[PDB]
């Protein structure tokens, strides 16, 4: 009713202030000293070719020596470094995919689109190609992002603003949530399994607990919808995607702001978030071809590439920080 | 479901057709993945104006068409690519014509009983903005649903705007 | 109705936690990103001599 | 067995090379208007 | 004294074509020659018109090697560039209908680099 929304929200106000004034020590603190940072940081790798396509985004989750991308002719992409070739191109049924996903052990392949099917490919093969995936469906909105941590359990997203939890053995829906206001645009991984975050419009970065199900963290103040998001590599933190250009930490057991970096040198937003290692180098796609990237702990830009013509896309980091895969719509995959 | 695919090589080229799919989700998220497309379809009812389920109480399917239209035009992404204007109205409109006295389509009418002027005018209306039209050609068809889905306006739009495009990237216009 | 009181639910078990979920949150922040801070920075230079690429 | 994997690397390449312009020569559309605005009137 | 008035006043023509063109890129009828192939050709014409020079000289060495290879460049750069554009235009009206797609080797480079293969065979 209306007194309980009002009842609710004057809470909702006490607790945020109450966590304002428990986190102003915090941030007067990270605030007032910086860390000394590189110049440039920087060390090319090669370059890519033999694509005629876009992309959209990938998946940099395993501690093997590829990388997986996706294109919207219908073949998916598993590329390497030094050899700049692939071991196989297996075709996709789906017209569009934004959704990639690789596994540590490299023998599932995740991809999905606009058709509303999550398919799981066999990236290890006795004959060496997949010969068909198999179908999931149960979702009334648009595949946006699909995650798994093992051969067991499943996160996928989709347009109907809903988190589903799926198991590859039963096949069906097994777990399922109400949805915020805004439609879910990525999830992110956990190290250990605790938790996976949905971030759209009033619910910036909103973590789901995997085993438990109950919301505890929510957050709110990020009125533009979030693009990208992912753990940061010491562990219990969030990431800031907004459209707004609005780059911030956050923590998951502050559960207030932070700093944030913005400035009038752009004037346009972003598209995906990665840190380095720790925060150390903050890695930021753009609406235009020049990129920079910058250091939350120097408080300052860390350096400037580009390495495109048009607008960047898909942005990955390494666990470990061996490498850094990124690709706009040119064709182009270069490994900063 | 998800989004149809029809895939007929009629008139000697393969021609796809991509519906909606009832998306029912953030336009853009959408939009910016159908990019790279040769030329949409644009369809309204005409026979069907006095329909006002788009709102309850506020508006009705022209200003929601209107303003689906305006978005379309005024979009960044598809501000080269040429638009087609079709509808499913032969005869019914005509009928209703009669009866109707043209007068909710615009409030300052000025025209008489029948039809053919509202056509005009509409069709004159449609384009609120100029910038894009010199960019990108805007086909116009009336009396739709033909015997062979009208494959000779379509075959001439595609091919024409398919020459348009091969000369436009060639410095030749 | 319902509907709200879910939403209303939600919110007043969410501030429960987060009310005690501080334990002294600052000593974490200055203690806990820095364990892998410094392997990453030192390691990425690399005079095309150990690099696995090129 | 660097020369199976350029061996390899290359039909790959002339693998996707053919799907390039196969797919480009299909004329793609796209359908959008009002909602129940003739889909099925117009024949497909 | 016929030769080189008539030599002169062609110069003076081709040239004058030459800044109409270069100065007037914005009406699409002499953007739809190509604006790479037009240039070819007036290049093409004013080695022709000036070719007449070099016929008329004292002979030497020098003079007659350049009088042997020119009279078949400065037609072939002329046929070369009447012969790329047309061909580019049949080929982009034609492959429209079926094979919807970029018609392969259309550029304002990749013209001028058939032209100048083509050039280069009569050279060689």
């Amino acid at each position: 009713l209306d007194q309980l929304r009002q009842e609710a929200e004057q809470l909702k106000n006490q607790i945020r202030d109450a966590r304002k004034a428990c986190a102003d020590a915090t941030l007067s603190q990270i605030t007032n000293n910086i860390d000394p940072v590189g110049r440039i940081q920087m060390r090319t790798r090669r370059t890519l070719r033999g694509h005629l396509a876009k992309i959209y985004a990938m998946h940099w989750g395993t501690d093997s020596r590829l990388l997986v991308s996706a294109s919207q002719d219908g073949k998916l992409i598993i590329w390497d470094s030094y050899t700049t070739n692939k071991v196989h191109a297996i075709p996709l049924r789906s017209s569009w995919v934004m959704t990639c996903a690789y596994a540590p052990s490299g023998n599932y392949v995740a991809c999905g689109g606009l058709d509303n099917i999550c398919s799981i490919y066999n990236l290890k093969t006795r004959e060496g190609n997949v010969r068909v995936s198999r179908e999931l469906a149960g979702h009334t909105g648009y595949l946006s992002c699909c995650r798994f941590l093992d051969d067991n359990q499943i996160v996928t997203s989709s347009g109907d603003t809903t988190c589903a939890l799926w198991d590859i053995e039963t096949g069906q829906q097994t777990t399922t949530f109400t949805g915020h206001t805004g439609d879910v645009m990525s999830l992110s991984l956990a190290p250990d399994t605790r938790l996976f975050v949905s971030g759209a419009c009033d619910a910036s970065a909103k973590l789901w607990d995997v085993r438990e199900g109950m919301c505890r963290q929510t957050f709110t103040g990020h009125e533009s919808d979030i693009n990208a998001i992912c753990f940061f590599p010491n562990g219990n933190a969030f990431a800031t995607g907004s459209d707004d250009a609005t780059c911030r930490l956050f923590d998951l057991r502050a559960d207030q702001e932070l700093m944030t970096y913005s400035h009038d040198n752009i004037i346009c937003g972003i598209t995906s978030v990665s840190f380095s290692k720790s925060g150390r180098l903050l890695l930021a796609g753009y609406d235009d071809f020049n990129c920079n990237v910058w250091d939350a702990l120097k408080a300052d830009r860390a350096g400037v590439l580009a390495g495109h013509d048009n607008r960047v896309s898909c942005l990955g980091v390494t666990d470990d920080g061996m490498a850094v895969a990124t690709g706009s719509w040119d064709s182009f995959l270069k490994i900063w | 479901t998800g989004i149809v695919e029809t895939h007929f090589t009629f008139k000697d080229l393969h021609f796809k057709m991509f519906d909606v799919g009832a998306q029912r989700s953030e336009r853009k998220k959408w939009i910016h993945c159908f990019e790279g497309v040769t030329a949409i379809i644009f369809c309204v009812a005409l026979s069907d104006y006095d329909l006002v389920l788009a709102e309850d109480e506020e508006m009705n399917r022209m200003h929601a068409s209107m303003k689906l239209f305006d978005s379309i035009c005024n979009n960044k992404w598809f501000t080269d690519t040429s638009i087609i204007l079709f509808l499913n109205k032969k005869d019914l409109f005509e009928e209703k014509i009669k009866k109707s006295p043209l007068t909710i389509c615009y409030p300052e009418y000025a025209g008489s009983n029948t039809y053919e002027e509202a056509a005009a005018y509409i069709q004159c209306q449609f384009e609120d903005l100029n910038k894009r039209k010199d960019t990108k050609e805007i086909y116009t068809h009336f009396t739709c649903s033909t015997d062979t889905k009208n494959v000779q306006f379509v075959f001439d739009a595609v091919t024409d705007v398919i020459i348009k495009n091969n000369l436009k990237d060639c410095g030749l216009f | 109705i319902a509907q709200a009181r879910k939403l209303v639910e939600q919110l007043k078990m969410e501030a429960n936690i987060d009310r005690i979920k501080v334990s002294k949150a600052a000593a974490d922040l200055m203690a806990y990103c820095e364990a892998h801070a410094k392997e990453d920075p030192l390691l990425t230079p690399v005079p095309a001599s150990e690099n696995p690429f090129r | 067995e660097d020369k199976a994997a350029v061996e390899r690397s290359k039909m790959i390449d002339r693998n996707l090379r053919e799907d390039g312009e196969k797919a480009a020569r299909e004329v793609k559309l796209l359908l959008l208007g009002a909602g129940e605005s003739g889909k099925n009137t117009i024949v497909k | 004294v016929g030769p080189v008035t008539i030599a002169c006043l062609g110069a003076l023509a081709t040239l004058f074509v030459l800044g109409v063109f270069v100065r007037h890129n914005a009406t699409p009828v002499v953007k739809a020659s190509g604006r790479e192939l037009c240039y070819i050709l007036l290049g093409g014409v004013f080695l022709c018109y000036c070719m007449t020079f070099i016929f008329i000289a004292k002979p030497s060495t020098a003079v007659c090697t350049l009088r042997r290879l020119g009279l078949g460049t400065a037609f072939s750069v002329c046929y070369s560039a009447l012969l790329t554009k047309t061909n580019r235009i049949a080929r982009i009206f034609g492959g429209a209908r079926e094979g919807a797609q970029r018609p392969r080797f259309i550029s304002p480079a990749s013209q001028v680099a058939i032209c100048l293969a083509l050039i280069s065979g009569q050279l060689l």
